[PDB]
């Protein structure tokens, strides 16, 4: 029945929590690491160390 | 606080005659001459010596006494004469002194005596002993009257003894040359069968009695339970009995002194009381905040005997992490208010763990960075200020 019949497949879900967890929770401190990088690189700055 | 401060330098004088303190480095007489942690001991020593006055003359009475004064004061304060009758309106102590008399019967001025006119807090240090064969408690308490801050209490003495028929309070006269006080002691047949035993209040529990002697009935002591007195205790009782205390208490005052003599005393049974402590829901939440910090301060002197993780880290796992996931943290709900106040303060005391190199273990400071990193607010009704403030402390 490669020959008469047939019939769709879909793409693998990841519907796991720890994942799901880890995914949002990496993708917001990384959004949040990048606007402060952004804002503090385009503005006034400060730093803990000379020259930092 | 006002015992701290009053042993620290001199003593607060509520009422003084005009100099009457010359123990302390500014004047009295005017408002605008105080230290201001004078001004804020001095509020504090009042409101606590008018506490000690209601437990004089009762509660009922003291409100009568108050509205009193305030309907002298709303019918002086209708007339239009010049003061004839405005001064009803100011109040003085030997007017309030005098509408307490009238309403009660009773005087108070031993009491006005000796808290308000003479400046200073009393330090009680006990030591009991039971006399197994007569069947008697004898106390042993002794006051440092020889300090700066000081004064001698020739008055009574309420004590509370927690003993296996129930909870007996006895009153002791301390007066100057008081060394040894006998009290006696109840029956001990509620270790003969198992029975419960009963509590301050009217409820009984069951108690593990394997931790107490066998020759004694007695479970805790408290001396002055009820804060009659402006005092400092230093009773010496057992580990053991501490421990009872911490857990079978009906009194937050008794939990939080057992929590804070818990500390002297590093064995595994106390860090077992602490941890029930810490478990048990139905417990006021601010001695499970205090039995954090204790907790820590016990595992840090037990290093090289504790057992198995860092402690406090499986029962916030327990407590506030996911059943499927124990390093991530449930999203944050706070609407139950007594595990918001645990939950936030268990990482601050976590973190004084320390390993037998004197550093803080990496497994508790990764901890608490996955507790940054898993931090979900975008489902509960309240802020998230506070809990992450903490979680930088």
């Amino acid at each position: 029945p490669h020959t008469y019949i047939k019939t769709p497949t879909y793409r693998e879900p990841v519907s796991d929590y720890q994942v799901l967890r880890e995914k949002a929770a990496s993708q917001r401190r990384d959004v949040e690491r990048a606007l402060t990088r952004f804002m503090a690189k385009t503005g006034e700055t400060q730093s803990l160390f000379k020259d930092d | 606080k006002i015992v701290a401060y009053e042993l620290k330098t001199g003593g607060v004088l509520l009422h003084p005659i005009f100099n009457p303190a010359s123990h302390l480095h500014f004047s009295i007489k005017h408002p605008h001459t105080l230290s201001w942690e004078y001004y804020s001991m001095f509020q504090c020593k009042a409101h606590l010596v008018m506490r000690l006055i209601e437990n004089r003359i009762s509660m009922e009475f003291m409100l009568q006494v108050f509205n009193k004064l305030l309907s002298l004061a709303s019918t002086a304060s209708s007339q239009k004469f010049q003061s004839h009758m405005w001064s009803q309106m100011l109040v003085s102590t030997s007017g309030f002194l005098k509408s307490i008399s009238n309403v009660s019967g009773k005087d108070i001025q031993p009491l006005i005596k000796q808290w308000v006119d003479q400046s200073g807090v009393v330090k009680f240090y006990g030591s009991f002993a039971f006399n197994r064969k007569r069947n008697v408690l004898e106390l042993e308490i002794k006051q440092d009257y020889t300090s700066p801050g000081t004064q001698k209490y020739v008055g009574p003495l309420k004590v509370t003894v927690q003993e296996l028929d129930g909870s007996f309070n006895h009153t002791l006269q301390i007066e100057e040359n008081s060394l040894k006080h006998d009290i006696p002691c109840h029956s001990k047949s509620r270790r003969n069968k198992k029975k419960k035993i009963p509590l301050m209040n009217g409820e009984e529990v069951d108690m593990d009695l394997s931790a107490m002697d066998a020759d004694s009935p007695l479970l805790w002591i408290r001396i002055d339970p009820d804060m009659s007195v402006l005092r400092k205790v230093e009773f010496e009782q057992a580990d053991f009995m501490w421990q009872y205390q911490l857990r079978y208490e009906r009194d937050v005052v008794a939990q939080q002194e057992s929590i804070l003599a818990l500390e002297k005393f590093p064995t595994p049974a106390s860090r077992l009381a602490l941890t029930d402590i810490l478990e048990q829901e139905q417990c006021f939440y601010r001695v499970r905040m205090s039995a954090c910090f204790c907790l820590a301060k016990i595992a840090n002197s037990m290093v090289s005997t504790w057992t198995g993780p860092p402690a406090m880290k499986s029962l916030f796992t327990r407590m506030f992490c996911c059943k499927s996931c124990p390093n991530i943290v449930k999203t944050n709900n706070f609407m139950s208010f007594q595990s918001y106040f645990l939950q936030k303060t268990m990482p601050v005391a976590m973190a004084l763990l320390r390993d037998v190199h004197n550093l803080c273990p990496k497994e508790v400071l990764t901890f608490i960075l996955d507790l940054i990193k898993y931090n979900d607010n975008r489902k509960n009704k309240f802020s998230d200020n506070y809990y992450r403030a903490e979680m930088i402390d």
